[PDB]
């Protein structure tokens, strides 16, 4: 489950690599010109400002020009019309359809989701058993390192 | 051409930038930044309204971390000044850098002149000519309703 | 002090000539009497075509002529004049002031004009 | 007014009509000085005028530092004339002055803010650029210099009369901003 | 994620190297994160308060700033290392209620005073005003 | 202390000055510019006109001209035309 | 072939000197002399560059100045030269530099 | 430098003299001495007398001396 830390390091990796190509062309700029260049007027702020805060906004991954393949419905705007609704969809989980859940269905209730997955909440139509909520006590890890 | 038209519509707005902000973030430098600023007003006919003290100490005392108290005392004492005509001619920045100086030693909250100069784009030197300019009327510029951690009497001479 | 670089200055000189002499190929006793001979040596105008309507308007032109005054050579790192003084930042340079010879390192001067 | 601008600098251009070689100039000219690195003119200056003279290879020349036109005129005269004994065929053609600059005192302060906010149209007051306040005069194409301590610097005239007129429309205006 | 995952990108991001001959090199060491602050017309920096910033129609984002030491080479036996601390690199949209929003150990008698519901989870960002929540 | 106020920028102002003290390239007698050019014509067939142009140090313009009047441009299908310093 | 300063002096008139006597004695070859002369030059400025570490000051008044070629050929009255240990009076002086 | 910047001196030291209205045929040494190439090479002067005189469209042998070719030319 890629929950926001994972994602967010998904986008801000992208956005850094994106800033240091900035500064690079920038700086080889001044340098073949011959002078040298300014590390403040190198960096480019508005990368990753606008870069996070356009994912988050619009729900696409990646950057704006490449929204073909980018992922959506990540982020929604909160429910907040009861707080049992706010809460699900706090804890609510996606299932991505894309090309691995074509060889195997996922709307199917799987035995291994005890404990973990909800097994009576999921949305009714299209997406009964790809929208998925935590169980009460389901915890998903953070990670650490395994030195 | 667009450094220029940055500090002219920082101006029309209300909340100038000096020209050394506006060169801080332009590779421009400020002689170029000034040109093309009067080029552009003559190109488009307009005009900007004179800056006043009082248009940099919101920003200035705030990125000195100055509490509002002191902002506001630093406001009275420029407005006061350039009231009384004690510094004829001194640049705005440089009246409410001195100012802000004045305010800022007579408070608990005290920035040395390099910090002050650092943050307004204002050499120290400049600071100290303001400053002594304003000095002898201390007690007049600064607000009747003012509580003095340090006195006016006591103030910095230099 | 200033013999004394003098001769240093010979010897750099002498050291600086050998190399040139064997490859020209000249025998080597020519610097030898080189050096010996040196130091011997040394020890309403309506219409204003015309321009004549104006005369004598220069001074004397033979100053650089006779050149028989003291006379300075050196290197100039920065010389700059502002409306009324030539301010002169010199490096290390020689000069020629009655006859004795005089050597410097850095030198300021300022003079009017 | 009681108060007439006195010349501070007069520039005037005229054309000796003959190609000039600026090494052989630079070479043989008591006080002149030839960098084409720095500059393509070659800069001659004369003392009882106290002017500069600028000499282009093209013939033409450009005088500065006169306080009047006609030590402007003498100046540019004794430049010619000397280029001429330097063995050019120097000649003193359409001699003109291109520029006149003044200065002058009102014996007063001036309020600059209440000038510039009463001929927004005509002035720039900006003290981050230039302490001074920049009044373009219109009817003369004359460009004023005014400053807090009462010093009014004129520039842009091409005659005294230029100057003159301009100071005297200039002048009840700082009257009426006097501080 | 902001603690570990951003610090250690910038780590892991290689040494930027230009030559012209003249040499930079460009390394970013560290990382650091400011409260969510809103600055005004004028300038003034100030801490933004959710509430704040759903009133408004803001991101409730925390500056970012990173230690960059560019050190140059001119082939003249010398070296030159000059480091800019809290170079501002960008803004991290920060979700509420977290070790790094401003409503972080408040009791909730602190949250009534800053008018936010003691009941509320956070766990999501403002972005435009709009409580953005990022599914799973 | 980020974007601090600043009259003009350090690598600006260093540039500036470097440019002044260089001064701008001026123009030499065409013997002395021909003398240069043909004597470096043996180290290499062919030159780039910014490389010729750093090599000779004279104005762009004026070494083109000069280079006009005797030699030729030929054009090379690897990567473009480029001057050839033998004026046949 | 060089800078060409110190020739104009008693040291490079001397050297010239004996080197026209040497040529008159046809002992050297005129090219022999050139060459003698731009290694003098080189040494002679090296020299100067290196062991000379004495600071001076004057004063005075300018009476003629020019530049051509990057060479000033100041020419100074009544100069006054100071130093820590000696002053000295002229009446006039030229002063020929080069960079 | 060598073989390559001594003869173009010559060819345009020639061009020079002609614009001046000499007509006469210049000799290999007599123009060296004015070209200030009388230190050129051994075989440089036989390569320039037999090819570059003779081969080139401006260099006219007269009586065994070199002249300039106005006749070709337009005037």
């Amino acid at each position: 489950l890629d929950l926001a830390g994972p994602l967010l390091a998904f986008l801000f990796r992208g956005m850094f690599k994106n800033l240091l190509k900035e500064v690079r062309i920038y700086a080889q700029k001044f340098i073949d010109r011959g002078k040298d260049f300014n590390l403040e007027l190198a960096i480019k702020t508005r990368i990753i400002s606008d870069g996070l805060k356009y994912s988050l906004a619009t729900g696409n991954w990646g950057d704006q020009k490449k929204a073909h393949q980018a992922r959506a419905g990540v982020s929604q705007v909160l429910n907040r019309l009861t707080f049992a609704s706010t809460l699900s969809h706090l804890r609510r989980l996606n299932s991505p359809i894309g090309r691995d859940g074509k060889l195997a269905k996922p709307r199917q209730l799987h035995n291994t989701l005890w404990g973990m997955v909800c097994p009576a909440e999921t949305p009714e139509g299209h997406a009964v058993g790809l929208v998925k909520n935590l169980a009460l006590m389901a915890y998903i890890s953070v990670g650490s390192q395994p030195s | 051409i667009a450094s220029a038209c940055l500090y002219i519509a920082c101006r029309q707005e209300g909340v100038p930038r000096t020209f050394k902000e506006i060169c801080a973030v332009s590779r421009i430098s400020k002689k170029e930044i000034g040109r093309c600023f009067k080029l552009i007003l003559k190109a488009l006919e307009t005009s900007v309204d004179l800056i006043t003290t009082g248009d940099f100490m919101s920003r200035f005392c705030s990125n000195l971390c100055l509490p509002k108290q002191v902002q506001m005392a630093a406001t009275h004492i420029a407005r006061k000044a350039v009231e009384l005509d004690l510094v004829p001619g001194r640049s705005p920045i440089s009246v409410a850098a001195a100012a802000i100086y004045m305010a800022s030693q007579a408070s608990a909250e005290k920035r040395t002149q390099k910090e002050i100069g650092d943050i307004a784009g204002v050499a120290d030197v400049t600071i100290r000519q303001s400053y002594r300019l304003i000095y002898p009327r201390a007690p007049d510029l600064f607000p009747t309703d003012f509580k003095f951690d340090t006195p006016v009497d006591k103030l910095p001479q230099l | 002090t200033v013999p004394k670089l003098y001769r240093s200055v010979i010897e750099d000189v002498i050291n600086d000539v050998r190399d040139i002499f064997l490859d020209d190929g000249v025998d080597e006793q020519v610097l030898m009497e080189l050096k010996t001979l040196w130091e011997n040596k040394l020890m309403g105008q309506v219409e204003e075509e015309p321009l004549n309507s104006e005369d004598d308007v220069s001074d004397e032109e033979g100053q650089e002529l006779f050149d028989t005054e003291n006379v300075v050579v050196c290197q100039y790192d920065k010389i700059h004049r502002s409306k009324n003084k030539w301010k002169f930042h010199l490096k290390d340079g020689i000069m020629n002031l009655n006859g004795r010879d005089y050597i410097f390192s850095k030198a300021i001067g300022d003079a009017e004009w | 007014s009681g108060i007439v601008p006195q010349l501070q600098n007069i520039v005037s251009t005229v054309n000796l009509g003959c190609k000039l070689d600026l090494k052989t100039i630079a070479l043989r000219a008591r006080n002149a000085e030839y960098n084409p690195k720095r500059f393509a003119a070659v800069i001659m200056r004369i003392r009882e005028p106290r002017t500069t003279a600028l000499i282009f290879s093209s013939g033409k020349m450009v005088c500065t530092g006169a306080k009047s036109e006609e030590q402007s005129r003498l100046a540019a005269r004794k430049y010619a004339r000397v280029v001429q004994k330097l063995g050019f065929p120097a000649k003193f053609l359409d001699f003109k002055i291109q520029n006149m600059v003044g200065s002058c005192d009102v014996k007063f302060p001036i309020r600059l803010e209440g000038l510039v906010l009463t001929h927004q149209q005509f002035s720039s007051y900006e003290p981050e650029l230039f302490p001074g306040l920049i009044y373009r005069m219109i009817k003369p194409r004359i460009v004023l210099l005014i400053f807090v301590s009462g010093k009014v610097v004129l520039t842009g005239a091409k005659v005294r009369a230029e100057i003159y007129e301009a100071f005297e429309n200039i002048y009840p205006i700082l009257k009426g901003f006097r501080k | 994620f902001i603690q570990m995952s951003v610090q250690r990108i910038v780590e892991d991001a290689p040494p930027i190297d230009l030559q012209a001959p003249p040499r930079y090199l460009l390394k970013f060491e560290q990382i650091y994160l400011s409260k969510p602050t809103h600055w005004e017309r004028d300038g003034a920096p100030s801490p933004m308060m959710p509430n704040e910033a759903r009133l408004r129609n803001l991101t409730y984002s925390a500056p970012l700033y990173v230690d960059i030491t560019k050190t140059v080479i001119k082939e003249g036996e010398e070296q030159l290392q000059t480091q800019h601390q809290k170079t501002f690199i960008g803004k991290i949209p920060i979700m509420l209620r977290s070790t790094y929003c401003l409503l972080n150990g408040l009791t909730d008698r602190d949250l009534c005073e800053l008018n936010e519901c003691p009941l509320d989870p956070g766990g999501y960002f403002i972005i435009n005003g709009s409580e953005k929540v990022l599914i799973a | 202390t980020n974007y601090k106020p600043v009259a003009n920028h350090q690598y600006n102002i260093e540039y500036e000055r470097k440019k002044k003290e260089d001064g701008k390239r001026a123009r030499a007698d065409k013997q002395h510019v021909l003398d240069m050019l043909f004597s470096a014509f043996e180290k290499h067939q062919y030159y780039n006109l910014k490389d010729l142009v750093d090599i000779t140090k004279q104005p762009v313009v004026y070494l083109k001209e000069i280079l006009k009047e005797i030699g030729v441009q030929n054009v090379k299908g690897i990567h473009k035309n480029t001057w050839e310093l033998k004026p046949e | 072939m060089a800078y060409q300063l110190y020739r104009n002096t008693t040291l490079g008139n001397s050297l010239q000197e004996s080197l026209d006597e040497l040529i008159q004695s046809q002992q050297i070859t005129p090219q022999l002399a050139l060459q003698v002369l731009l290694q003098f030059d080189k040494a002679i400025n090296a020299a100067l560059a290196q062991r000379v570490r004495n600071r001076v000051n004057f004063r005075g008044s300018l009476n003629t100045y020019r530049f051509c070629d990057n060479v000033w050929t100041f020419v100074l009255n009544d100069v006054e030269f100071r130093e820590v240990t000696e002053l000295i009076k002229v009446d006039k002086v030229k002063i020929v530099a080069c960079d | 430098g060598y073989k390559f910047g001594v003869l173009a001196k010559i060819v345009n030291y020639m061009k020079t003299r002609h614009q001046r209205g000499d007509t006469h045929p210049l000799t290999l040494d007599e123009i060296l001495d004015e070209t200030q190439h009388l230190d050129i090479g051994l075989k440089q002067k036989q390569w320039l007398m037999t090819e570059a005189l003779v081969n080139n469209p401006k260099i006219e042998v007269i009586d065994g001396k070199y002249a300039f070719k106005p006749k070709y030319n337009v005037r």
